């Protein structure tokens, strides 16, 4: 379509306000339509941040649909938004906080969800909220947990659900604290944790006998720390191509119900600034 | 109970539009040309602020 | 910028495309060992996708299905489809009216004639193409490759394959919205899937992205040649990118 | 024209060893980042394969984080190896047992000794294993026999599953085939997560079935063995060939990631 | 119970470094300028091995 975008702010940026848009010029926004020129209002998903109804798995699907790009050039009020061509370095500025463990797929995150805080600046009540990107790692257990702070709630009393949000709605990782954000009863999560229950329930056959009892035969022979976890939560065949078949439907389970929780990779990251500011980045 | 039916309907009219002579005044640029590359073509936006 | 890459395609198979250029042409290592490394084509494999009906199945089974029921439907309609088998590289450049055809295959960007005068279309026939549309669209709309079973019989019953035109671009997403209509297949494949207690099956579907194209100028229409008319779909300005294999269930 | 990283040799210089880097001119190297720096202890999967109790799938994540690149040139003791670009087309050798044919998808796999050992211009505990460069479907394929070889493998007690991981043991491809290393602590806790996910899966939805802190701790130990399992999966093909050389030597790809 | 606790402790070290007069010789390339397509900010990767 389209890979320079140049975009106008028909509202008033101020010496401060060009001064603040320096940083931002180093991220990353995603448009709705990849156009050359877009109107203010739609660059960035800031527009539906404010959905009232406020729900990260809408965030999330329409980050889904959107496609990033990076900040350019403060020169009047125009913003050239390099649309990304696949498989070019660029710089990138963090906003996310952390320090992006140098070397990982860097991936987009969308709204944060530990407070709404304002990106650029409140003019016309409009700021410039990004995605912040956070790695693929830390996005795959952001809606891992997502998921299952509502798993619970089908076969256990809510307030029980209530009960263990308190402790895993708060992510534990360095400089990563995030609490989820009082996590969304809904049809969204319902669609998909239907198709976990039918990959749970189709890896309930795809499992073989052997898979069964690796574990359960691998603990009558020793022990490892995995092993005793995994205690607490003739006989066999002899057919290894229909067992490869069983292992490449099982894959293809695993896979599908792990992108259920893991979202789009983006940002493979070539060079991070020594301030862990900055990061040149590849592979969107 | 009683109702009140409320409805907008829309009107294609043409709007008339007087002002005084040299009311606002424009200032624009000398327009800046990007090159946009396809394989197959060559897009070339045009764009004077 | 363009890369291209000339292909052995046998003479018995350089047809069509080489009346009228524009294909999918997708590579595999077969059963038998003394034609192992065969190039095939988009109208190729719609004789072995389910969702050609059979009339026009057996039509360009007719063109050039000789040589599909040769050895290669005996490979592909025969012996079972696997996603894995075939792989698709892209849309035809370097007609070949020579002694042996080679193709010389794009790999990425516009499928074009050479000298800038004509731009080669993606042909995809009507009936692996339209179905899975999603909305109307504006100039950037993406094609997907998406082959779907569905569990009847024989570990797998049948194979039928797809291609989806979208401009849904994210995974999950795609698949989500392929769930959605695609309830019927996941009835019987959980039927099937439950059914295979040590012996197994094989998955539903498998994604993988194709390009976009001009989308605005794109049409259906209609080829024809040797055994008569083709109904199918012409995508002006297809751009070409093979994605990953991405599979659903 | 692109991204060129520089090798230092701690190494007093065999000239063998540079012929052999001249026929290698257009090799692929394994490199853990980009940094302009690189020591001859960073380069190459020795920095893999030295820890003889890590495996398989470990080998791939490794090959998976770390850079790969194309070698270049060699200027004395530094070589030039030029980070390859998304997009370009490049100059490619195969250094694996498996030939290639034209248009076909290029991934890489860390190489394997059992049966099919292949070394290199090694000096001074430091070799420059260079990773198989084989086809995708085939690398998922070597995956796939990895892992049931590691899941069957303990029923070497029994006639029946020790036939059975003796009729796996071996792959073959068109015209090059290899044998598989036996499993008999990487790929045991990779089925330790296979075993969970096994064990689990008519242990979890039974309930979630008939309507669609307990279950938070049965579902986190199901769902952080799926993700450590499906990290080692999505083969991440580097290349794909518009020209195959003749005789195998190299092939003119486009990169990939 | 004795114990020996070990501290593993960072330091911010300043360096001397002395060499003799010609120690290495340096060969300087001409300050090669690279230019790529144009986009909007045009940027010259200006490089000398």
């Amino acid at each position: 379509m389209e890979t320079t975008v140049l975009v106008t702010f028909e509202q008033r940026l101020t010496t401060g306000d060009v001064g603040k848009l320096s940083r931002l010029i180093g991220a990353v926004i995603p448009i709705p339509y990849r156009h050359h020129l877009l109107g203010s209002s739609q660059v960035g998903l800031d527009a539906v941040v404010k959905d009232k109804t406020r729900d990260y798995s809408r965030m999330r699907a329409r980050m889904r649909e959107m496609t990033l790009t990076i900040m350019r050039r403060v020169e009047g009020n125009q913003m050239i938004l390099g649309v990304p061509t696949h498989g070019q370095c660029y710089t990138i500025r963090n906003t996310g906080p952390v320090s992006w463990e140098k070397g990982d797929v860097l991936t987009t995150l969308p709204p944060v969800f530990s407070g709404e805080v304002t990106g650029l600046v409140s003019v016309s009540d409009w700021d410039l909220v990004l995605p912040w990107i956070v790695p693929m790692a830390l996005a795959t257990e952001i809606n891992q947990r997502m998921m299952m702070l509502a798993l619970l709630s089908l076969d256990r009393s809510h307030e029980e659900v209530r009960a263990a949000t308190a402790q895993l709605r708060v992510v534990r990782y360095r400089d990563a604290t995030l609490t989820l954000p009082e996590i969304t009863i809904d049809d969204t999560v319902l669609i998909d944790m239907r198709n976990v229950c039918i990959s749970l329930s189709m890896i309930a056959n795809l499992s073989s006998e052997v898979t069964l009892a690796y574990v359960r035969k691998l603990a009558l022979e020793d022990s490892n720390m995995l092993l005793m976890k995994c205690q607490e939560i003739t006989n066999y065949n002899i057919t290894p191509t229909e067992e490869l078949n069983k292992l490449t439907a099982l894959f293809v389970m695993i896979r599908q119900i792990t992108d259920v929780i893991s979202e789009q990779p983006a940002f493979l990251v070539c060079d991070v600034s020594p301030d862990d500011k900055s990061a040149l980045c590849i592979y969107k | 109970f009683a109702l009140t039916v409320v409805r907008t309907d829309t009107f294609e009219t043409d709007t008339l539009l007087y002002s005084t002579k040299a009311s606002t005044a424009v200032i624009i640029n000398t327009p800046i040309v990007t090159k946009e590359d396809r394989d197959i073509n060559t897009v070339f936006h045009v764009s004077q602020n | 910028q363009a890369i291209t890459a000339r292909f052995f395609v046998r003479e018995s198979l350089g047809e069509v495309e080489q009346k009228n250029l524009g294909v999918l042409m997708f590579r595999l290592d077969t059963g038998i060992e003394m034609p192992s490394t065969v190039l095939v084509s988009l109208f190729f494999l719609s004789m072995v996708a389910e969702n050609v009906s059979a009339a026009t199945k057996n039509t360009l089974a007719a063109i050039y299905g000789r040589e599909g029921e040769a050895i290669r439907t005996w490979l592909r309609d025969g012996a079972w489809r696997l996603h894995r088998v075939v792989h698709p590289l892209g849309c035809t450049n370097s007609i070949t009216p020579g002694a042996t055809c080679l193709i010389t295959c794009s790999m990425r960007g516009h499928s074009y004639n050479m000298l800038k005068t004509e731009i080669y279309p993606l042909l995809v026939p009507k009936e692996i193409y339209l179905d899975l549309d999603g909305e109307s669209t504006d100039e950037i709309r993406f094609v997907y490759f998406v082959i779907t079973y569905d569990y009847n019989s024989d570990r797998q019953g049948r194979p039928s394959a797809f291609v989806v035109v979208s401009r849904i671009t994210h995974r999950h997403t795609l698949i989500n919205v392929l769930r959605y209509r695609f309830r019927v297949s996941r009835f019987h494949f959980l039927n099937n899937s439950i059914s295979g207690y040590g012996p197994s099956t094989g998955c539903l579907g498998t994604l993988q992205r194709l390009g976009w194209f001009c989308s605005r100028d794109s049409r259906s229409g209609i080829v024809a040649s040797r055994a008569g008319q083709l109904s199918v779909v012409k995508l002006e300005k297809f751009y070409v990118d093979v994605g990953p294999l991405v599979e659903f269930a």
